[PDB]
Formats: C-alpha cells, structure tokens, sequence
C-alpha cells in the first residue's frame, strides 16, 4: 500500500499473508472466508512462464496479524494448508482472466477479536455496489511500515479502465483508484496482490468482498489503475469448490 | 456463513472506523 493510513485494530480481521514456508518469504495477501477456507489470487500460487507453481506444503497463512515485524502472541494464528485449488479457466497466458485460488486450511480456525471472516456478495449486492465512483478498501503492508495499511478507492469507469492498458480486459475484471486531478491518491502495490478489495453493505452493513487484488502498471502512478479479480462472477466457482471439497 | 462481515470490534460494538463513512457517503451520492 502506497498513500494509505495505518489500520486500526480489528478493522480487517479477515486480512490473511501468505508465506513461502521454506525458505521464509512474503508472497501475497489473502482473505479468509470461513473457518476453513482462504481465498487469494492465482497467479500468486501459479504462474508458468515464471515457473511457479506453489504446492501445499509450500506454504503457510498467517492470520490475524496487525504488525509486520513480530509474531503477535495471542493474536496472531498460523495455518497449514491442506490443499490449493485454482480456476480451471485461470488464463495466465494471457491477461489473468479469472485470476482466483481458494486454499483449504489443514485444520478450522478459531474466531476472535482479530479473527473473522469477510462476507462474499451476492447477485443484488454486486449490482448494487460495483458502481464507478463508489469506493472500496484495501489493505496490505507499506514500501520496503511495521503496521497494517489501509487505503479507500473508488472504482473506476470501464472505458476508462480499458483505455489505461493494452490489455485485454474482461467482465471477469473491475479496476480502482483515482483519476489525476481529483487530488487525493493510494494504490495497492506488488505485495498486496492476492489481497481484498472491500466494500460495506448500505443494505444490511456487513462488509462484502467484492474484488481481489490482480495486476496493475506500477504503482500509484498517474492515469493508471489497478486492477481487480470480480469475485462476484466467479462465484458459481468457488461456491462449487467450497462445496466439493472441504471435509 | 451466518456471521460473515461483521467486525468484533466495530459493528458488533456499534463502533465505527476512522474512514468507513467514507465508503458509504460514496453510494449516497
Ligand atoms: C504444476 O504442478 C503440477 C505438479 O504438482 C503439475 O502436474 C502441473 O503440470 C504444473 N503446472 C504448470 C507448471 O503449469
Ligand atoms: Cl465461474
């Protein structure tokens, strides 16, 4: 997060970091969604012309953490992973089309204070919400920043978003951030990636995952935007997977 | 499940964040 403030407290507690086990290594955010399950981007487990491709035991989630250079003792949570699943249709040759993973924890964890899950939308929530203009959080930790950093985007008109990139963009895809000359700046950036974009509900106030962190051009750059996994569309998937696995 | 999204330390103690207003004032525009 460049641009951001530091995160109260409690204010993200379905904040997930995924590390490289062995060796030691941040790898990308997460979001937690039940007692069991992780949702993050593909391309943070998989990525073939890099020859990545994270197994399981690769790997461990951290969770409920608010500081970045300690092991936070009675708030923090560390999980095993008990197995990796990535959309079928995930186009990494390409764009990231349906750049989504979900991650089984080897064992349910415990809710608490620090510890609880974010909520997916629905289809009346999505339409309602995903408006140019209306604004969402992210949160991820700062350049080179002890503590957790959050910062508010609004999202951004499609033709806009398609006209900042030689891309090819697709429904599968909303992007965030400011315009030059509306003054106020933040971004998510490199580290952040796999991590939640946010949104409140008016309806019934609960908060509601509606994006994940996917790629960009830089960071906090102007004229450009980052670019968000629509969990919305991809959730015939991930209610399947849910539903399939998880014993 | 049943109890998603709602923060132990914010909605469940009618508390709100630093920036949340925010967030919404942006829908009701
Ligand atoms: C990723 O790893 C599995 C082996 O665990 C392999 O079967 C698959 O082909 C790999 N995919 C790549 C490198 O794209
Ligand atoms: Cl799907």
């Amino acid at each position: 997060i460049v641009e951001g403030s530091d995160a109260e407290i409690g204010m993200s507690p379905w904040q997930v970091m995924l590390f490289r086990k062995s060796p030691q290594e941040l790898l990308c955010g997460a979001s937690l969604i039940s007692d069991r399950w992780v949702l993050t981007a593909a391309h943070c487990l998989l990525y073939p012309p890099w020859d990545k491709n994270f197994t399981e035991n690769d790997l461990l989630v951290r969770i409920g953490k608010h500081s970045r250079t300690r092991y936070e003792r009675n708030i923090e949570k560390i999980s095993m992973l008990e197995k990796i699943y990535i959309h079928p249709r995930y186009n990494w040759r390409e764009n990231l089309d349906r750049d989504i993973a979900l991650m089984k924890l080897k064992k349910p964890v415990a809710f608490s204070d620090y510890i609880h899950p974010v909520c997916l939308p629905d289809r009346e929530t999505a339409a309602s919400l995903l408006q140019a203009g209306y604004k969402g959080r992210v949160t991820g930790w700062g350049p080179l920043p002890s503590v957790l950093q959050v910062v508010n985007l609004p999202i951004v008109e499609r033709p806009v978003c398609k006209d900042s990139t030689r891309i090819r963009i697709t429904d599968n895809m909303f992007c965030a951030g400011y315009k030059p000359d509306e003054g106020k700046r933040g971004d998510a950036c490199e580290g952040d990636s796999g991590g939640p974009f946010v949104m409140k509900s008016p309806f019934n106030n609960r908060w509601y995952q509606m994006g994940i962190v996917s790629w960009g051009e830089g960071c906090d750059r102007d004229g450009k935007y980052g670019f968000y996994t629509h969990v919305f569309r991809l959730k015939k998937w991930i209610q399947k997977v849910i539903d399939q696995f998880g014993e | 499940e049943a109890d998603c999204g709602l923060r132990p330390l914010f909605e469940k103690k009618s508390l709100e964040d630093k920036t949340e207003r925010e967030l919404l004032e942006s829908y009701i525009d």
